[PDB]
């Protein structure tokens, strides 16, 4: 059961300064977390093999 | 689009101000490029009488 509060909960507790303009936590949290189909691509890849 | 608002606001000033390059960008007178070419034809002499 791939639950994405395990990846998110590890990145969200790295400490970064808020005074920086470009924030390297908010970029990757924008990168993966909008979610389409609860990450079912992985099943398709596995199914295809 | 993540930036301190003062910085993000600054980008808009730069980005749009160069949008007026695109109002007079590549000229759509590609058919009238020949009409630029047609302006030089009428000052041709009549060699053939």
């Amino acid at each position: 059961v791939l639950d994405p509060t395990v990846l998110t909960n590890a990145i969200t507790t790295i400490s970064e300064s808020t005074t920086q303009t470009i924030s390297p936590i908010s970029e990757i949290l924008r990168l993966l977390q909008p979610m389409g189909n609860d990450y079912a691509a992985f099943w398709k890849c596995i199914a295809s093999w | 689009l993540l930036a301190t608002p003062m910085i993000n606001n600054a980008i808009r000033s730069f980005l749009t101000a160069w949008d007026d390059i695109r109002i007079l960008s590549p000229d759509v007178s590609s058919k009238s490029l020949s009409a630029y070419l047609d302006s030089a034809v009428a000052n041709g002499p009549e060699l053939i009488i």
